[PDB]
């Protein structure tokens, strides 16, 4: 899932399935 | 950013765990 | 949608959703 | 933090976006 492209949501899903329980931060910015 | 490394091009797992706390 | 029990890529979806393009950090732990 | 405020409790407009950058 990861090696695609990723906007919005689906790139937020992806943080949160990749990093667990560590969480991610999200700069879209 | 994260924008345009994964979503105007291919993003990695490499990348992704960049952003991870 | 925020007004409710959120847990994992519940709550994910609605600090997407919320902070639009400022983004947000999510730190469970 | 925003699992025990949000998840384990009702959330909040006013404490999710405590967490926007």
């Amino acid at each position: 899932f990861v090696n695609q492209h990723l906007c919005g949501s689906h790139l937020v899903e992806a943080l949160y399935l990749v990093c667990g329980e560590r969480g991610f931060f999200y700069t879209p910015k | 950013g994260i924008v345009e490394q994964c979503c105007a091009s291919v993003c990695s797992l490499y990348q992704l765990e960049n952003y991870c706390n």
